[PDB]
């Protein structure tokens, strides 16, 4: 599954394609079926063997990329895609994902504003990946 | 103070899940469980607000 | 795939399929027999992973023994050629291959149509079995058609 | 209890439609074909299953 | 490197618009229509 | 477990042999025949356990949305789990844990 | 609010989580404002009204 | 949902412990309902037991077919519902 993970984040195969792992029931199923809704999410990196674990892979210098239309030696939406920092889910795939609601939520912080909102406690599982 | 009955509600119904879950907790009658458990917890939480 | 049988009521809990352009519902075992795979040894072995499970075991009983009596190829085909809407009198000579065409086309056209690939079939058969009676086992909820 | 029937087949003989009446006999596993027209019968092996289409078709290849 | 902040994210929001717009799938579906599934139906 | 003949591959029923007084297996397709193991030939349970604890399987722990947990392994005392409550979906299922230990992948409660 | 996805309410949490946020208790009032995963059990309270 | 409201004499229904007595006696109670598992051996000797866990059980007591129906009633279940065996 990493493998086959990693040729959807590259490009080599199309990135509409669903890649779909339920350990429990021991079954890995992949569609390429037309009329599956999907959305794009950010990948976070999840391998322990790199600094960059638990950031988002995307950063700034793509950003700088965007804006300017063009890499430093068109690029635009689909150019993220196949550089492996958006890829997109369905709702089958949806079901064995863990997502972050917002980017601040990937790192643990340090309030008692009274008029500001209360952000949930989360605290049932001890760590989350 | 609002903040507080909220953060005390909270905690009750972890000791409740806490009870379920290591057999300690009083069958309500005509219930299972799980109804039980459900029952409880929704109580706690209008009592609350 | 139905499963017939209520909680305590349906006496012999067996299971019979239905299949597209023929009338009556067709006991499970009798088509993995009509498919080229007879003995019960492998038809157990297609369906249940599992040789401890013998609840699963248990449920499968009943249906073994209301098909016991055809045991072998082409009096299932016949069996099912009978029922299959068709005109009255084709003979076995070729009822059988009428019907023929109904198992290769029409029933899973999805995984093929060529000939000579019946290996796929029943391998699938087994599974849908295997998912009808985990099910019926409580061991995994029905699902839930808004996902 | 045994099922009589009537039948929308064709006696293989006398050609008469609509004149072939099917009493099977489950109790003892014996099925029996009947016309109504020219009178001939014919009997064959009948198992729970079965039904006038089964015994119809034994018939037919029961003279073939 | 740091942090993607609010307005980042809209920069990657406005990007997918530009290239893809509101009815892409309509109209990317009746492209696939013309181009090959007429083809194949004959 | 139940069991199939070694050469014909049908299956083999429970039938006793009045004259030695003795229970045999035999088939129904032909003459073979074998003794019995077991004089146990059937169980129903009404009050049954089983599938509780059965679903162990060796990739349990490469699924990041299960939930971890600090419980000491008996065998290898790693610090690093999945946990799960019963995978038996009957209506009066308990909502105990199990826990799953990475390494020796055994299962345990907090009882 | 149901298990609608297996074992959780919403891919944002993890599996087997009956805590009360995870089963659709809002916290905050109107006036401080929803959280994202507060506002969607919000709207399915609604619809089925 | 339907449901009976059953009203008691009032030399009952001020002492809980009579009230109970009452209880158990309307409450429908099956052999299903008690029983935990059984079981049908081969046990050909109408005297003895291949079973070892019931040979100190039989064979003190004692002091047709060959086939044996053995149920199990199940203690928690028959303790409450006050049965004796
Ligand atoms: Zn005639
Ligand atoms: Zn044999
Ligand atoms: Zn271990």
């Amino acid at each position: 599954v990493s493998t086959m993970r990693d040729l959807r984040r590259s490009g080599a195969i199309s990135p509409e394609v669903s890649i779909i792992r339920d350990i429990r029931e021991r079954e890995f199923k992949i569609f390429t079926d037309v009329g599956r809704v999907y959305r794009p999410l950010f990948i976070v990196e999840d391998d322990e063997s790199k600094d960059n674990k638990g950031e988002l892979r995307i950063t700034k210098e793509h950003i700088r990329k965007i804006q300017q239309g063009y890499d430093d030696d068109v690029y635009g939406w689909s150019s993220l895609v196949t550089s492996g920092v958006i890829e997109y889910v369905d709702g089958e795939e949806e079901e064995t994902i863990m997502i972050a609601m917002t980017p601040e939520d990937l790192q643990t912080r340090s309030l008692n504003d009274t008029a500001k909102r209360i952000k949930p406690e989360m605290s049932t599982s001890s760590h989350h990946t | 103070e609002i903040t507080h009955a909220i953060s005390s509600a909270k905690e009750q119904v972890q000791e409740i899940i806490y009870k379920a879950q290591h057999n300690e907790l009083e069958l309500k009658p005509g219930m299972t469980l799980r109804e039980s458990f459900e029952g409880e917890v929704s109580r706690t939480l209008n009592d609350a607000r | 795939i139905k499963l017939y049988g209520r909680e305590d009521k349906g006496t012999g809990r067996t299971i019979k399929a239905t299949l597209p352009y023929v009338k009556q519902d067709i006991p499970i075992v009798i088509v993995f027999r009509a498919l080229g795979v007879v003995p019960d040894g492998e038809i157990l072995q297609h369906i249940c992973y599992d040789e401890n499970d013998w609840q699963m075991l248990e449920m499968l009983k009943p249906c073994i023994e209301e098909g016991f009596v055809i045991q072998d190829k082409e009096v299932a085909l016949d069996f099912i050629g009978r029922r299959g809407s068709a005109a009255l009198g084709i003979r076995r000579e070729k009822r059988i291959q009428y019907a023929k065409d109904i198992l290769q086309k029409e029933l899973l056209p999805h995984i093929t149509q060529e000939e000579g690939f019946e290996t796929r079939k029943t391998f699938f058969l087994g599974y849908m079995v295997n998912r009808l009676l985990l099910c019926a086992l409580e061991r995994k909820d029905q699902d839930d058609r808004d996902h | 209890i045994k099922q009589k029937l009537e039948t929308q087949f064709t006696c293989l003989f006398c050609n008469h439609d609509n004149s072939v009446v099917c009493t099977l006999d489950k109790k003892n596993s014996i099925g029996l074909l009947e016309c109504k027209k020219c009178n001939l019968s014919f009997q064959a092996p009948i198992n729970s299953l079965s039904q006038p289409i089964d015994i119809y078709s034994d018939w037919i290849d029961a003279c073939e | 490197d740091d942090t993607i902040t609010t307005e980042d994210c809209w920069t990657v929001i406005s990007a997918f618009f530009e290239e893809k717009g509101l009815v892409s799938q309509q109209l990317d579906s009746f492209d696939e229509f013309m181009e090959t599934s007429i083809q194949d139906l004959v | 477990s139940f069991r199939f003949c070694l050469e014909c591959n049908n299956m083999l029923y429970p039938k006793e042999d009045k004259e030695n007084q003795r229970l045999l297996y035999s088939c129904r397709n032909c003459d073979y025949t074998e003794l019995a193991e077991d004089p146990k030939v059937y169980r129903h349970e009404l009050i049954t356990n089983i599938g509780e604890t059965a679903g162990i399987v060796d990739d349990i722990g490469q699924d990041p949305t299960l939930p971890r947990s600090d419980k000491e392994c008996p065998e290898c005392h790693s610090r690093d789990c999945v946990f799960f409550q019963s995978q038996q979906r009957r209506k009066d299922t308990n909502m105990t844990l199990f826990y799953v230990c990475l390494n020796c992948k055994k299962t345990f409660r907090d009882e | 609010i149901a298990f609608g996805f297996a074992d959780r309410s919403l891919p944002h949490f993890t599996k087997d989580d009956f805590s009360p946020e995870s089963k659709g208790f809002v916290e905050n009032s109107y006036l401080r404002g929803l959280t994202p995963q507060e506002f969607f059990f919000h709207a399915m309270a609604g619809r089925e009204g | 949902t339907p449901a009976l409201t059953v009203y008691l004499d009032r030399e009952i229904a001020l002492d809980i412990e009579k009230a109970k007595v009452i209880q158990s006696s309307i409450e429908y109670t099956t052999l299903k309902n008690v029983t935990s598992a059984t079981e049908i051996y081969y046990d050909p000797d109408p005297t003895s037991t291949v079973i070892e866990e019931d040979f100190d059980t039989v064979e003190a007591y004692f002091s047709q077919s060959p086939w044996l129906l053995r149920l199990e009633l199940d203690r928690a279940r028959m303790l409450d519902k006050q049965l004796t065996m």
